[PDB]
């Protein structure tokens, strides 16, 4: 049998264009080891085509249900407790859409010109990290004689800051007009301008050391791993946008562990795909296995209306059109009256509603309807 | 009635300088019944 | 056309209820069976007279 | 400059003709309002050039089917 006809019946038959492509591959691998015949190809692709119709999905079924129940059972066998903290909290942190994620974490990608050498990595890392002069200094003090703060600097990190000292005393002078700073040796001398009050010199001895003097902010802590022959650098902290124009740092995948950061600068859809790849890396680190169609429902749910709502009271619970739903589940008070106001109809359509009436709930067997002829003998 | 070292001194005359809006115990009092008591007379703000 | 599991409960335990207060069995089953088990045969038979309607 | 199609998480976006977008409410028998939102303000509707109102179709990695479509109605902020 030729691989054009091989093809050809691939074609013909009915099947996904993924599951197509998979049969020919696998036809092809296999035709040339034990030499299958046309009749044999044909019953291979009616097996295939019979086990597809087999594993669809019947009319009817709870899948938010089961989705639901699939996701919260493996939690309660989950693990509480670099600095990535995954786990039982992570999860909880994703479905619940919370705006800041605690200790966030940004994948750098390198291009093809820093990809390859650890120095070229190195100096894109000291670029994308945020050095202020509070972690220069070795210590703090107060000096009353010239009525200014005084800060000294190791030079250990300030060698592997990247930036020299008449970097640090432009920044400073460039940044701050209110007074002026003066250096000898390896140690900063400021010196103000129309500062009296000793009140004033703390206020602004504490604006000198928080300034940023190079780097992206929110960024503070920068690592560089090697995997795969190619350097990935992960960051402390969160910044997609500055980091995303940025030179020698591939756009392309580069991500980020805030979601909201990743609707904001990518998009719905690319919110919603870092969503499940949240999801699914934790069950696989917590070594619990998840269907990822369960996980699609859920962020598909979770940016229906374009942008990230949460599971509670705030978000997809919080929006739903159902009276009852929403008073059942957490607010009883505050919604009916709310509803009164307004004068809402409940119409009834959903399952806790139902439920609550006594009447059957639009799933399973509930959105079955039956007909029979009535001339019935035996 | 705090310490003796400087450094204690040091943050003790930068909190006196900040909080030099009272003077004498009569206008703390005051602050204290304004807080606890609010729209009422000055006496009984005082004595609450 | 395949039934789906939900139709096919909801076909017997109609079949079921009808047995239950009338309808008699249009195929012969054993004494003391139940009216289930009545439906469940009947089924097997293929011999049910209910439909299932389907949105189109 | 940098696309922001160039990225493995944004799928490809794609505005919907009239007659496209027509089918496409006659085939799953539903109206423009019980489609799927997307605001104004995403980057990609933004890259598009799109206008509140009109369907963007949208095509998805699967990891399960492969290429996956799905459609969302542009709204206002």
């Amino acid at each position: 049998v030729a691989e054009k006809t091989i093809k050809s019946m691939v074609s013909k038959a009915e099947l996904p264009d993924n599951i197509k492509e998979e049969l020919y591959a696998k036809l092809i691998e296999y035709n040339e080891k034990y030499k299958l015949k046309k009749d044999e190809i044909q019953a291979i692709i009616d097996e295939t085509v019979r086990e597809y119709q087999k594993a669809l999905i019947e009319p009817g079924e709870a899948v938010g249900t089961v989705a639901a129940q699939s996701i919260g059972e493996p939690s309660t066998q989950m693990t509480l407790n670099i600095n990535v903290t995954l786990g039982l909290p992570r999860i909880i942190e994703i479905v619940d859409a919370r705006k800041n994620p605690s200790t966030p974490i940004m994948t750098v990608y390198l291009d093809e010109e820093h990809r390859y050498d650890r120095d070229k990595a190195l100096e894109v890392a000291r670029r994308i990290e945020g050095t202020t002069l509070e972690n220069l200094a070795r210590e703090e003090t107060i000096d009353i004689l010239n009525m200014e703060y005084v800060v000294e600097i190791d030079p250990e990190r300030l060698e592997k800051a990247g930036l020299d000292m008449e970097k640090v005393v432009r920044k400073l002078t460039g940044s701050f007009k209110s007074a002026e700073f003066e250096a000898e040796g390896y140690t900063l001398v400021v010196r103000p301008k129309k500062v009296t009050k000793l009140s004033d010199l703390r206020k602004i001895a504490e604006k000198v050391k928080k300034h940023r003097l190079k780097g992206l902010s929110g960024v503070g802590k920068t690592i560089i791993r090697k995997e795969g022959d190619e350097y990935v650098i992960y960051t402390e902290g969160s910044n997609f946008k500055q980091v995303l124009k940025v030179p020698g740092v591939d756009p392309t995948r580069t991500r980020t562990n805030n979601i909201w950061e990743i609707a904001e600068v990518l998009g719905i859809e690319a919110a919603r795909n870092a969503i499940i790849d949240e999801i699914v890396s934790t069950m696989r680190e917590q070594g619990l296995e998840v269907d990822v169609r369960h996980i699609m429902l859920v962020a598909d749910m979770m940016t229906l209306d374009g942008v990230i709502r949460p599971i509670g009271r705030h978000g997809i619970v919080g929006e739903k059109a159902s009276v009852l739903a929403r008073a059942a589940f957490e607010i009883t008070t505050q919604h009916l009256f709310a509803a009164a106001e307004r004068g809402e109809v409940d119409p009834l359509n959903g399952v806790v509603e139902n439920v609550l009436i006594g009447q059957p709930v639009p799933v399973g067997t509930g959105i079955v309807k039956l007909a029979m002829s009535l001339p019935l003998r035996p | 009635a705090v310490s003796d070292d400087p450094r204690i001194q040091q943050v003790l005359f930068d909190n006196l300088e900040d909080a030099s809006d009272i003077s004498t115990q009569e206008e703390a009092l005051d602050y204290i019944g304004r807080l606890a008591l609010p729209g009422q007379p000055k006496e009984y703000r005082l004595r609450r | 056309f395949r039934y789906t599991r939900f139709e096919k409960a909801r076909i017997i335990g109609a079949r079921a209820l009808q047995i239950a207060m009338g309808a008699p069995v249009l195929i012969d089953v054993p004494e003391g069976i139940t009216p289930l088990q009545a439906a469940l045969l009947e089924f097997e038979k293929g011999v049910i007279p209910i439909t299932v309607i389907r949105p189109s | 400059e940098f696309n922001i199609f160039d990225h493995v998480l944004v799928p490809e976006h794609r505005i919907l003709s009239e007659e496209e977008k027509e089918e496409l409410l006659k085939k799953y028998r539903i109206r423009i309002s019980q489609l799927p939102q997307i605001k104004a303000s995403d980057p990609a509707v933004v890259a598009l050039g799109a206008k509140p109102g009109d369907v963007i179709e949208i095509k998805r990695k699967s990891p399960t089917a492969g290429y996956y479509y799905y459609y969302r109605l542009v709204v206002e902020d």
